[PDB]
């Protein structure tokens, strides 16, 4: 519907800093390099938050 | 007024700006001593290893004295901090503005 | 400036600044004088002396 073009995938988010500690936060969809934070259904599936 | 009060505390902070600046570098020069004294106490097996009397138990026993040390170096290296940085464990460009 | 600053920290700092704009834009729109915003566009007030 957004004209979001490319694969859609579930990824996990990771980021690191110049001190070089890393942490970890939860879930999004990530369509080339673009991403988007993403929601768990109760089911498994996943959704896009807005 | 204003100007100069604007320009008193840009002193004011480049102050404490200064004084962290000098704390790493303290900090770094610290570590390099200790990493130093580590490294040519390492060196100095180094050169009794040349000796042709040894035997190799006793040359592997210099490897292991060697190899401690090396231990202990990457250790240091990886304990020495400050703040939450790591000054040995990466190349880096720190900018501490002071004006 | 202090380079030593991690991106927490940094963001930390950021919130705060923030805040201030956000105050600052809080002010100039509810400063009135009798009703006139006095801060929220140019304008020319008439005052009779003679």
């Amino acid at each position: 519907a957004a004209g979001v073009t490319g694969t859609a995938s579930v990824v996990k988010m990771s980021y690191t800093d110049n001190n070089g500690k890393t942490i970890d936060g939860g879930l999004a969809v990530k369509v080339g390099d673009d991403y988007y934070s993403a929601t768990q259904n109760k089911d498994g599936s996943i959704s896009i938050n807005t | 007024a204003n100007r100069f009060t604007a320009n008193i505390k840009g002193l004011t902070q480049a102050s404490r700006n200064a004084n962290d600046g000098i704390s790493i570098a303290q900090t770094t020069e610290g570590a390099l001593n200790e990493i130093n004294n580590n490294l040519q106490r390492v060196r100095e097996l180094a050169v009794q290893s040349a000796n042709s009397t040894n035997s190799q138990s006793d040359l592997d026993s210099i490897q292991a004295e060697i190899t401690q040390r090396l231990n202990e170096i990457d250790r240091v290296s990886g304990q020495t901090q400050f703040n939450g940085v790591k000054v040995l464990a990466q190349d880096n460009t720190l900018t501490i503005q002071v004006g």
